[PDB]
RNA sequence: GAGUACGACCACACUUGAGUGAAAACACCAUAUCCCGUCCGAUUUGUGAAGUUAAGCACUCACAGGCUCAGUUAGUACUGAGGUCAGUGAUGACUCGGGAACCCUGAGUGCCGUACUCC
RNA sequence: AUGAUUAGAGGCGACCUAUUCUCAAACUUUAAAUGUGCAAACAAACCGUGCCUUAGCCAACUGCAAGGCCGGAAAGAAAAGAAUUAGAGGCACCAAGUGGGCCUUCUUCGGUAAGCGGAGCAGGCGAUGCGGAAUGAACCGC
RNA sequence: GGGCGGCAUAUCUGUUACACGACAACGCAGGUGUCCUAAGGCGAGCUCAGUGGGAACAGAAAUCUCACGUAGAACACAAGCGUAAAAGCUUGCUUGAUUAACGAUUUCCAGUACGAAUCGAGACUGCGAAAGCAAGGCCAGCGAUCCUUUGCGAAGAAUA
């Protein structure tokens, strides 16, 4: 870039996708914000308001602050040698739930489970076994591999 | 030819249809975006709008909660329901609105346990009081949603707003919209407001109607039945009473018409059957 | 169906314009004149740009048209058709299902000659449409009239002649 | 006069197209980029003919239109103007500068030439079977005026078009193709039924 | 099996032609004293029920156009890593990995909630 | 789509509709490879009409929000290819030289080019010899 | 080389720039020192550029009317981005361009300042029926020490 604005560089990062423009839906002003969630930082280009800096553009932090209007996020930021708990303040529509802790989560779901199913004396799932193993292989239908002058004749275009 | 096409194939590759419910004319998005929106300090505490339509024929009132799956209703009164009660003409009119509001406003506060707590206006009389809410127990609160109507001085969608007020629920609202209204003057005549909301309007224009009758689209079921223009307001009072009374009660209470659907080989088939046909003849 | 009542074409407007051309005293004549024909205000239309050949300029009042519904349009246009002679063109009628004729006497309208004003003429225009246009023009839901029930210029020149009784020309330009 | 065209090979920079933003460009050399009879329909001229450029370099538009000369002449002259169409597929979009080392030394648009890939097709020529030595002699004359290594090959396809020469006949006859010009299209069975893709 | 109000996702829902639509709706519709607003009761507002499914609306269809999901294009184009590889070069191929796009072709043409109502 | 661009075709010459030749650092529907954030159980997370407080939210509380307290359960993180580590993590204080750089693979801009000027990722030389390419700061090996 | 020229000297947009961020050149294409009591704020209506059909003078181009029109128009000014019951156009009312307890942040970055910007908490308000929106015109449009100069510390009350 020739300048160094706020927005400097963002002509492709800042725009909606094909035929997915207009202002954030319903879905996302419902969506309720906690001290402590992770959070996908992703600006909206069509609010303009409380927009984060094209740095946390695709950012995952957590929730430090919640406003009226507004979240506050910490995000990691390297600089240098070391790594800096940035806090930006950007308004809830450029902020998303982040799925980041869903498998793990669930695994904690599926130990308890798990847990509750011993407990309880109810069959445990059987193990899945290693697709690594060997075994007999009975063959259906068997091919020849083999390079053939057609083969040749095709990759020529014209 | 000579005139260029403008809804090519580019045209519709680029096409950005609108939400459903705007192509269909129904939502307006940034109100509804503004009136579900909450502070995020709230986390999702309960919101409600008053939701009031009117159809050429019914009044629609229901207390909605704004949800991502879908909007749940908590409670809901139409003008239909009004016979039950007493109204028997006029379901659209001011009265209709108000009597709706109120049913409305008295059946949300039933199901919420509150409705021996909060009372509102026993009588009617037009006038503006101040809604009690947190910007002794609060009232329950609702917002008014008028949707895509004219909010003019005078709006049926304000009579149900005020007869939901007077039922107990607490609307905020300023009186300006209210029949009566003075713009000019930043005054309110109640007189003229309880005069509408017992539809003296109503009365008066049938007296008219009726006396050049004498002299018959207009108020065919009115004249129709033997209503008389000085039974009208004993009539919606007697209504606000029996409302009040009890709110439960309403109106006293699969052949498929479908067609169904050609499977795609069935198209290809028919398709090919006709081409075939056109062969035959060339 | 096309038997159903509901597809008779009736008058939906007529609309009567006078561009002077030049706001001023003729424009306030025009309005006058206007206001007697019509029994109506009328308004002043502005101009949109800047023309050299013609003056204009813009945001100048340039013109005053009016839009007339009802009883008052079919008398008008009966008056204005009278004063056509009962007829009209072929190439008069719009492909929209209206028409319209230009009268250059505004003393022939039986109104009378009072010198306070001067001679016009003007623009008459008659939008013919059936009942449920309003689905077009409604606020809430807002959509599109049927292609069938539109009128066509076929359609439109029946209703003239048949209605009025007048005679078309069958010619072109 | 112009710089040698050893200069301007090897395509050492970004597409520098003449636009809004680099304006003073003086016209491409070559102007017509078809000769013989164009507008003879698909069925007159069976046999295509490529000059396939086998380098990533650049082409310019004075060895473009020397090279359409001299396939014009040679064809003129030892056969007829009527028998064959040459079609110069390369077009050149890509400007040349010269700075006319030193500072601000962004030069001006001096030239016009063309990107031309590996494989690309530079020059085709419809024509008959009559004369396809004549063509191949004429593509090998105006190959002369090119840089660069550049073969001459036989098409498979009919003409220029894009339907093979062993089945065109057939398919035609069969009413599979419509026929636009100097190309054609395979009709599909896709649409509204017609009079067109009955088939 | 449908309708209405509020919706979520926002074309598998759009666009263009045609056809069909029980009940109840919805809507066209009638009207202008009052409330209100216009050049114009067209829009809007109020008041109302004589007519109509003609429009809207909803379904159905079209070897329809778009859209969606696949296949193919194609292990191609491109590409991470490697050579005291080839080649004057331009560039290529090879080795260990990743892997597209359009055209073209196949299938499909909304779905899911809350409340009330009709079958 | 926005910009350019060749030629035929079908409905004076345009105009229109289907195509067709050829393109883009300041075009793009689509879209890699290499990347780049976050998470992967010991101050944590999970479970409980569990209990306390709140001048926080909600019409209210048993609901939500926040600080705690009391208990529970803990493959200490299973099985599906289901990590590895010559893995002591953090925290300071006081100071030195340096702030002319050059070369190279790959990517890259200006220039006809240059042992030219200018950048990106990373390795080198500088600061480094040794063994090879006869000879060479930088190539190969180390 | 220097000089002349220019400003790459403070700064904004696109590109170079190699799909996070960052990146040079006297690289490329263009901007900034202003302008606006409305061109700020809000509410409500409406839809734009163009294209056809039609209507005295009137014609390629004056106004009127009906359709189609995904924005191909506008949004002070360069450029992106964004925006259609609007962020555009008309209109109505207004002064949220005012205060704002030394609240906390982003951008440049040494994680210093300045300039711009973001999320707030108070006061008094404006528009709106309301939910809400607004402490300027989103993103460029600006300035230390010292010195000068202006505003605020009304009146009254307190045996302190
Ligand atoms: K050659
Ligand atoms: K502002
Ligand atoms: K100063
Ligand atoms: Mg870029
Ligand atoms: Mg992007
Ligand atoms: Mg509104
Ligand atoms: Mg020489
Ligand atoms: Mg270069
Ligand atoms: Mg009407
Ligand atoms: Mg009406
Ligand atoms: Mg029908
Ligand atoms: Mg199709
Ligand atoms: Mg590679
Ligand atoms: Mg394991
Ligand atoms: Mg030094
Ligand atoms: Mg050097
Ligand atoms: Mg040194
Ligand atoms: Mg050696
Ligand atoms: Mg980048
Ligand atoms: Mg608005
Ligand atoms: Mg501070
Ligand atoms: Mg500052
Ligand atoms: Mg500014
Ligand atoms: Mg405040
Ligand atoms: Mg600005
Ligand atoms: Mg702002
Ligand atoms: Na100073």
């Amino acid at each position: 870039v020739h300048s160094y604005g706020y927005k400097s560089g963002t002509r492709h990062l800042f725009a909606k996708k094909f035929r997915k423009h207009g202002v954030p839906s319903v879905s996302t002003i419902l969506t309720n914000i906690k001290v402590g969630d992770y959070v996908d930082v992703v600006a909206d280009s069509a609010v303009r308001e409380g927009m984060p800096h094209k740095y946390y553009h695709g950012r995952t932090g957590i929730v430090w602050n919640v406003t009226p209007r507004g979240v506050g996020v910490i995000i990691n930021k390297p600089v240098r040698t070391r790594t800096l708990r940035k806090r930006i303040c950007v308004r809830f529509e450029h902020v998303r739930k982040s799925r980041c802790q869903e498998a793990f989560k669930a695994k904690e779901h599926q130990f308890q489970a798990y847990l509750a199913a011993k407990k309880a004396g109810k069959a445990l799932p059987p193990l899945q076994k290693s697709s690594r193993l060997g075994g007999i292989v009975r063959p259906k239908n068997v091919e020849v591999l083999a390079r053939r002058v057609a083969d040749y004749e095709a990759m020529v275009p014209y | 030819p000579f005139v260029k096409v403008v809804k090519n194939k580019a045209y519709f590759k680029r096409f950005q249809v609108k939400y459903r419910r705007r192509r269909e004319g129904k939502t307006d998005y940034h109100a509804r975006r503004q009136m579900v929106l909450q502070d995020k300090t709230k986390f999702g505490s309960p919101k409600y709008r008053l939701v009031v339509r009117i159809t050429n024929k019914d009044i629609i009132a229901q207390i909605v909660q704004a949800k991502i799956v879908g909007d749940e209703v908590v409670m809901a009164a139409y003008a239909h329901e009004l016979p039950a009660f007493g109204i028997e003409h006029g379901l659209t009119n001011y009265a209709a609105a108000y009597a709706t509001g109120l049913l409305l406003a008295r059946r949300t506060l039933a199901k919420l346990g509150i409705a021996d707590k909060f009372q509102g206006a026993k009588e009617a009389d037009g006038s503006y009081s101040a809604v009690r809410t947190k910007k002794e127990r609060f009232p329950f609160k609702a917002i008014l949603d008028v949707g895509l109507a004219r909010t003019t001085t005078g709006a049926r969608v304000f009579g149900v707003l005020k007869g939901a007020v007077d039922g107990g629920m607490a609307v905020p609202h300023r009186p300006n919209r209210f029949p009566g209204y003075n713009k000019e003057k930043s005054s309110l005549d109640a007189k003229v407001h309880r005069d509408r909301i017992f539809g003296k309007h109503v009365a008066d224009y049938l007296k008219q109607v009726k006396e050049e009758a004498s002299s018959c689209v207009q108020f065919s079921k009115y004249m129709a039945a033997k209503v008389l223009p000085e039974s009208i307001e004993g009539m919606y009072k007697k209504a606000h009473a029996a409302i009040r009374a009890d709110p439960s009660k309403s109106l006293p209470k699969h052949k498929s018409y479908k067609t169904k659907k050609l499977s795609g080989a069935e198209k290809r088939a028919a398709a090919k059957a006709k081409v075939a046909a056109i062969r035959e003849r060339l | 169906k096309a038997a159903n009542p509901m597809r008779e074409i009736v008058v939906k407007k007529l609309c009567i314009n006078i561009c002077v051309g030049e706001s001023g005293d003729r424009l306030t004549r025009a309005s006058k004149v206007l206001e007697q024909l019509c029994e109506q205000t009328p308004v002043l239309s502005r101009a949109r740009l800047t023309v050299r050949t013609f003056g204009i300029r813009r945001n100048e009042k340039i013109a005053v048209h009016c839009t007339v519904r009802g009883k008052k349009a079919e008398e008008l246009l009966e008056k204005g058709l009278k004063v056509k002679e009962f007829e009209l063109k072929s190439y008069n009628f719009a492909d929209t299902g209206s028409f319209g004729f230009g009268i250059d006497e505004h003393i022939d309208l039986g109104i009378k000659y009072d010198p306070s004003t001067g001679i016009y003429g003007m623009d008459f225009y008659v939008v013919l449409g059936r009942r449920g246009e309003r689905v077009a023009h409604r606020k809430r839901k807002c959509s599109r009239v049927g292609h069938s029930h539109h009128v066509t210029k076929e359609e439109a020149m029946k209703w003239f002649e048949k209605v009025h009784d007048g005679i078309i020309f069958q010619a072109k330009k | 006069a112009r710089r040698p065209s050893r200069c301007y090979r090897f395509c050492k920079n970004k597409p520098y197209p003449k636009s809004r933003f680099c304006r003073g460009v003086p016209d491409p050399k070559i102007r017509n980029f078809d000769i013989g009879r164009r507008r003879a329909t698909v069925d007159e001229f069976p046999v295509c003919i490529h000059v396939v450029s086998r380098e990533l370099e650049q082409i310019a538009s004075e060895a473009l239109e020397a090279a359409r000369i001299q396939a014009n002449k040679y064809m003129v002259k030892r056969a007829n103007k009527d028998v064959f169409h040459m079609r110069t597929r390369a077009h050149p979009f890509h400007v040349l500068r010269i700075n006319k080392g030193m500072r601000g030394a962004f030069g001006k648009p001096n030239g016009v030439c063309a990107r031309v890939r590996i494989g690309q097709i530079l020059l085709s020529m419809r024509t008959k079977e009559a004369y396809v030595p004549q063509a191949f002699e004429a593509l090998r004359r105006a190959k002369m005026k090119f840089p660069g290594r550049q073969i001459i090959v036989m098409s498979k396809y009919w003409g220029f078009t894009n339907i093979l020469r062993t089945e065109y006949e057939a398919l035609r006859d069969a009413g599979k193709l419509e026929q636009r010009g100097t190309h054609c299209k395979l009709i599909a069975p896709k649409g509204k039924i017609t009079m067109r893709n009955v088939m």
